[PDB]
């Protein structure tokens, strides 16, 4: 009986505490995209004109 | 150079007068480059 | 050597005329090399083992000999190497307009 | 952000990826060392390397590749190499003893005492990874350690990972060109594992290269590195979609969902084109019709099946270089319409085009010219089949009077897994002769 | 690293180990004071496979040596290279064999052998990791196999896992020396059977025709003879010592050549050899090296390989060369003699390449090959043995020291039934 | 610094100090005339312990040399290293005790035992912090095994919470040359069981067998036998001299070997042991070391471990060391010899490490194990005595002095007592 609700409950904590992290792993790469865009801007227009 | 990024391999991180001071008294012809066939030989005659 | 004294050519004349040496057969006189000494180790029986002098080693080389080849490589060594590596680097584009020396 | 994780396990898997991280490091114009020789690079390349290598935060960067097997001698032979200073030391795991050409010795008996180590790796190496796109793998089929660690860590990440896609380049043994004599139930036992467990499946046979080398390089007596840069080479233009900019970009996720028609039959075979010596290519031409008309030349695959006897259902072909897509379609409409190469019915589309602007990058040292066009094509056809019948056959006459099975059963292995591995076998075979049945 | 011991019993146990231990010391580049002069880095990288490292940088092997008379012994030491091998390696008796295998095997050999069985534990238990054990003896004599039989069997019950290598030197009738061959011959092949993962017959006069015809020389020694099987023995271990392109261990050399376990008999042979009057007009290459390899003259036994079918075969491929001609060659060597090959096996030729040839050699062949011409052996020896024991002559010898007929009767009905289920994969079909 | 001083009677006892003395010199680099010429200053650090500070910067041992016949005395001031003895410390008598427990015990010896006792007793007070007491001797002789008990049994009764050792050589029935040994040795036995905090059975037929097995010297002397219990004798109290890993004195070897009063009694060890021809083909290791450590026949007694079960074991080990291999080839010793521990005190097991080795050796250990296989020596030495005492032989010399058959009835029961004692700590299960 207990066991059995026990489980659910562990589950469930479980699986809120991965969608938080999954979320939070999501934006960090987004910006980890913008700011390595800006840093790699100096090459295109110079790398471009020779 | 590479003496030091030997004993770096083993983790004797030293400084440079005394890594002056071990590549001297090995290297007694004063010309700068030793030979490690006569370290090794040396280091497994004290080990022995 | 067919019942002769090897300069004779009965059959087997010419290859046994390169005979290296093998002072065995011209010194079973010598008997000799008495020279394990009471070792007094390897072994007892206390008593040392008895010592018997041995006759000559007998030649040997029995086996084809080395051609004047050192060897000693390894084909992943060879094959790979750092050679190519550095001369398809730091080079290139020689033709020698003008006249200069290079390593 | 697009990584792939390679994993070479056994002596064949090694002496390759030896080849393979070779043409890598060169491509991108990397150290053996793993310094970046700077050079004027000024991001040149820019970011087109963390697809294979991950920089160290300062410097040098270290290839994303797993090394396994269980006899020192190849391991410690790449560590006194001269690569040394770029793999990461303790991630070229070396066992104990060989499983010495036996199937269950290596799955049973002394492969769990390592795949706990090498998934630890690929853990460490997961995490690291953000953009993970997929599994390259390399193994022989013909030998003990490599088949049964193989089946191992492909059982083991098909649960820990799941859904990601995994590709395998396996070498299955020739018609008649064999070193081992055992090799028919490695082989069987091998394919029946991995064939519910992996996603892509190539064929790399030997004989097969052997006659290509012998062809087209015109070399007599062709050694193992040959084979292995040859691999290479089609290895690089298969992934170099993934990390260079394109006309038509092909991702590896874009295998499944265009070579595979049934989730059993995923079994292909490739070939390359073109293959030619350095003295023999210039004054030739290298048209894109007559290297499109080469690549599909029966004697020019790299695995021995003729595909006259067979249907076609898929064939994905990568160009290189500064190929025209115009020339491209009037290629394919001339292969569509020459008749002796019949696609399926059910097929009325069979080709999967891509285009890279990248040119093939040749090795110091190497045979092949430094050509400025290329094309790479990967088939599915039912053709295939018959490598596996000649298996069967070979496996059927030699298990009649229970040879050599007194090896296998001493070590744990059970004695009426071969049945099983025998009616799956059967029944793919089956499935390949009733997919070319037409409606 | 996968080491492997070694164990040398009787006069010709003892003579062939020492000639093997100087040619591995000259490979390795070891001088016979235990100080290293080699010349390439290769040297050391598994010198610990043969030997041990001592205090003082001096390398020594690890071989056994027993026997039950100290002449042998006193031979070994005396001669050159007698320095290398540690005086707690020497094993002996006081009385000797002569000739007896009762006397080797039941009461001398057993009050003897607890020193020995110490000493190889000791051995074994000292290194790190076990890959098997060799052994080099006789079986026409009496302390050679009896005793070493004995210590084999002791062994095989301490160690049922690892691999066991033998190097049995099986007396022929041509070149006769004993009246009771047949007796302790027979008994020793009993005992070996059940025990021995891999033997490997030698016969005297075969090594006496392989000098007459290929080295062409008037006066052989033992000492030649000796040469030719510590060669042979060096190439059959030579990618556990070094690189090479498809390494193979004695566990791959077993699978590979054992289809059945009782079926463990094979026979060696080992190329180049030529004369030194024709040492420089030879070329090298591998369609040579073969064409030697599979003579059926070239090989070290009295059975005549074309008198049955080979079951499987292995090569050992030392040099640098192409598995493209390699493989061919095998292929080709295959397919134009089927008839020689048993049918119901497919590829039943092993190949293995290593990238260390003997020293001041290019391409060497080490041959082994399980075949089913050794039935002439083991019935020659059978008919000998009925034909003189059905007299029960110098039965009493045995019989007076605890020995009852009943083993022999089943020393020679187990041998015939090897003989039976030997021959009978000849002219089985699938 | 926690000093000892050293007592020694017999001419056993003479002859073992006048080596051991040799051996200290050496170590410390003393030369005969006792002037220091060493080369480490932890040579000199550490010298307060055996050595006093004589006039001119000298040093002499603080050792008491008491014995009732003065042949020995003379021959020992004449041998090696005899300058060191203060004259003082001599004690001599003119009778001698002539094998007879009773007149060295209680005629002669209670009339000369005053002088050495006064002597001690000053050798003792002179201390800053006395430390302990060492005994050597033999149960064998008379003048030892009466009055060097008795001066035993005065030294416990005067300071009670010090700690005492003694060297005991008991004569084994084998190599014996008296014929009333089996009398006065039980009679030492009961009075050294009543006073003794530790003690060290030495053997002669053990030392005998060591020197013709290990060292395989055709013609051991007693100066071998000498030498090695002088080795053995040093290398126990190494750690109170010399720094190191893990500190250990005699009281903590004492708690740690002790589990009930009453046993203590223990079988020591010393390694390695080799020939001259011998040490080139060693590798001196710690696996190396711990093998022959435990073996059976390296022993120093009679006694075969193996036929009892040890109860607890120490080692000292000499030399520069990595800790873990100590501790693991101790774990490994434990695991495999399992049914050899008795099962109900785990972990039976001490090690102990200095970092000084022996002068020209690099690694060396010393082995101390209480175990219940000493008991047959006090079995034997009971049948032997019953065996002359049921017919009261050689009776009338000891009822000549006083002493009477309850003594003699008294020590046996008492001596058999503890042998039923320590067949019950190892016939016990938890
Ligand atoms: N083409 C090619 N095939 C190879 C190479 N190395 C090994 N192989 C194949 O590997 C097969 C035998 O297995 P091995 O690679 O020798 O060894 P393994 O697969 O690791 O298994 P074990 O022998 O037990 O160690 C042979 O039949 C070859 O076909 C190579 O360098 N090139
Ligand atoms: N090829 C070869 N055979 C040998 C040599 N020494 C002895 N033999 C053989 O050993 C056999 C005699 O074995 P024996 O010494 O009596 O065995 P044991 O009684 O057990 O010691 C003979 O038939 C010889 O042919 C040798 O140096 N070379
Ligand atoms: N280890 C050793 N034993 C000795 C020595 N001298 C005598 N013994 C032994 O002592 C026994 C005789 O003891 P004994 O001389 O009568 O003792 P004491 O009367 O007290 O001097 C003999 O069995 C000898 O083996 C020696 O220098 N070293
Ligand atoms: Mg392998």
């Amino acid at each position: 009986m207990i066991n059995i609700q026990r489980s659910i409950k562990l589950n469930e904590k479980y699986q809120q505490a991965e969608q938080y992290s999954k979320k939070l792993e999501g934006i960090s790469r987004i910006t980890n995209w913008h700011e390595t865009k800006v840093k790699y801007d100096n090459a295109n227009q110079n790398k471009y004109a020779r | 150079s590479q003496f030091k990024a030997a004993l770096e391999k083993f983790g004797c991180v030293f400084d440079d007068k005394e890594i002056h001071a071990l590549f001297s008294k090995f290297d007694v012809n004063r010309s700068g480059k030793i030979c490690y066939d006569e370290f090794c030989g040396n280091f497994a005659r004290l080990g022995s | 050597c067919d019942k002769y004294t090897t300069a004779l050519m009965m059959g087997n004349w010419y290859e046994e005329r390169l005979a290296p040496n093998q002072p065995f057969r011209e010194n079973l006189q010598t008997k000799s090399v008495r020279e394990e000494e009471a070792a007094i180790s390897f072994a007892s029986d206390l008593i040392p083992l008895s010592r018997v002098n041995r006759n000559l080693p007998w030649d040997t080389k029995g086996v084809i000999a080395d051609d004047g080849f050192k060897e000693f490589r390894s084909v992943n060594r060879t094959s790979y190497d750092p050679i190519n590596l550095n001369n398809y680097y730091n080079l290139g584009d020689c033709r020698q307009l003008y006249k200069h020396y290079t390593a | 952000m697009r990584e792939v994780i390679s994993i070479h396990v056994g002596q064949g898997g090694i002496q390759v990826g030896n080849a393979c991280w070779e043409l890598f490091c060169l491509e991108h114009g990397i150290q053996p060392d793993g310094q970046m020789p700077s050079d004027k690079t000024i991001g040149g390349g820019d970011d087109a390397f963390n697809t294979f290598f991950s920089e160290t935060g300062a410097g040098k960067h270290v290839p994303r590749a797993v090394f396994l097997d269980l006899e020192p001698t190849v391991i410690d032979e790449v560590r006194t190499g001269t690569y040394r200073q770029l793999f990461h030391p303790e991630q070229l795991i070396s066992g104990k003893e060989d499983a010495a050409n036996n199937f269950a010795r290596g799955h049973y008996t002394i492969g769990k005492e390592i795949v706990d180590l090498c998934l630890d790796r690929i853990r460490k190496l997961a995490d690291n990874c953000t953009g993970l796109q997929g599994f390259l793998v390399f193994n022989s089929v013909g030998g003990g350690t490599g088949s049964g660690l193989g089946s191992l860590l492909l059982e083991r990440l098909s649960v820990d990972y799941g859904k990601k896609s995994k590709l395998g380049f396996t070498i299955y043994p020739s018609p008649q060109v064999s070193t081992a004599v055992v090799e028919p139930y490695n082989s069987i036992l091998s394919t029946h594992s991995l064939l519910e467990h992996t996603d892509v499946a190539v064929m790399l046979d030997n004989e097969a290269i052997y006659d290509i080398c012998r062809r087209n390089l015109d070399i007599e007596r062709p050694t193992y590195t040959n084979l292995n840069r040859l691999i290479a080479q089609v290895i690089s233009s298969l992934t170099a979609s993934l990390r260079f900019d394109g006309a038509l970009n092909v991702d590896i996720t874009e295998f499944q969902t265009n070579l595979v028609p049934y989730p059993r039959i995923h079994f292909m075979l490739s070939s390359y084109a073109p293959i030619i010596s350095a003295e023999k290519a210039y004054h030739e031409q290298l048209s894109v019709a007559e290297i499109t008309n080469s690549a599909f030349e029966p004697a020019n695959m790299m695995a021995k099946c003729d595909p006259r006897h067979g249907k076609y259902m898929a064939c994905s072909m990568m160009y290189r270089g500064d190929v025209v897509p115009k020339d491209v379609n009037a290629s394919i409409a001339t292969i569509k319409t020459k008749r002796t190469i019949q696609f399926v019915d059910w097929c009325p589309t069979g080709f999967k085009v891509g285009i890279n602007y990248q040119p093939p990058t040749v090795v110091p040292g190497g045979d092949l010219a430094k050509v400025m066009r290329a094309v790479c094509m990967i088939s599915n056809s039912t053709a295939i089949a018959e490598v596996f019948s000649r298996l069967d056959h070979k496996f059927d006459l030699m298990y009649a009077k229970r040879a050599f099975v007194h090896w296998y059963v001493g070590e744990g292995m059970e004695e009426g897994e071969f049945s099983e591995a025998r009616e799956d076998l059967a029944a793919l075979e089956k499935d390949y002769e009733e997919v070319g049945i037409e409606t | 690293m996968r080491e492997i011991v070694h164990i040398q019993g009787g006069q010709c146990g003892n003579q062939i180990g020492a000639k093997f231990w100087e040619v591995i010391s000259d490979e390795h580049g070891i001088d016979p004071t235990g100080t290293y002069h080699g010349d390439s880095d290769l040297q050391l990288e598994r010198i610990n496979v043969y030997y041990n490292e001592a205090t003082g940088g001096r390398y020594v092997p690890r071989a056994i040596l027993m026997d039950l008379e100290p002449g042998t012994m006193d031979s070994v030491r005396a001669g050159p290279f007698g320095q290398l091998f540690r005086p707690d390696n020497f094993v002996f008796g006081q009385t000797g064999a002569g000739n007896n295998w009762a006397k080797g095997h039941y009461t001398e050999g057993a009050e003897l052998i607890d020193s020995v069985l110490d000493v190889v534990r000791k051995e074994a238990e000292g290194c790190d990791c076990l890959q098997g054990f060799q052994i080099t003896h006789s079986l026409g004599g009496g302390t050679g196999s009896g005793m070493g039989t004995l210590l084999i069997s002791k062994v095989r019950e301490e160690y049922p896992d690892r691999i066991m290598e033998t190097f049995s030197v099986v007396p022929s009738p041509k070149v006769s020396d004993t009246v009771v061959e047949p007796y302790n011959a027979t008994l020793s092949v009993h005992q070996l059977v059940e025990n021995a993962d891999e033997c490997m017959v030698i016969d005297n006069e075969a090594l006496y025709d392989i000098c007459f015809r290929t080295l062409k020389l008037t006066t052989p020694t033992y000492g030649d003879l000796n040469h030719l099987v510590s060669a042979a023995m060096s190439g059959v271990t030579c990618c556990l010592r070094f690189p090479g392109q498809l390494n193979s261990d004695l566990r791959k050399l077993a699978v590979n050549l054992i289809p059945f376990p009782r079926l463990h008999f094979f026979m060696i042979g080992f190329a180049p050899l030529t004369s030194r009057g024709s040492q420089q007009y030879r070329a090298l290459t591998v369609p040579e090296l073969t064409q030697q390899m599979f003579d059926a003259k070239n090989m070290m036994c009295a059975a005549d390989p074309r008198h049955g079918r080979y079951l499987t075969a292995s090569a050992l491929f030392r040099g640098r060369m192409s598995t493209k001609e390699v493989d061919e060659q095998m292929l080709n060597v295959q397919n134009k003699n089927s008839s020689y090959f048993v049918e119901w096996i497919p590829n039943n030729i092993k190949s293995s390449i290593c990238d260390i040839p003997p020293k001041g050699l290019k391409m060497a062949v080490t041959f082994v090959g399980n075949s089913t011409a050794i039935q002439e052996m083991f019935k020659r020896v059978a008919e000998q043995f009925t034909a003189m024991f059905r007299r029960k002559a110098f039965l009493h010898w045995y019989t007076g020291e605890g020995m009852d007929e009943m083993e022999f009767t089943e020393a020679e009905s187990n041998m015939n039934d090897l003989v039976s289920e030997y021959q009978q994969y000849q002219d089985a079909t699938a």
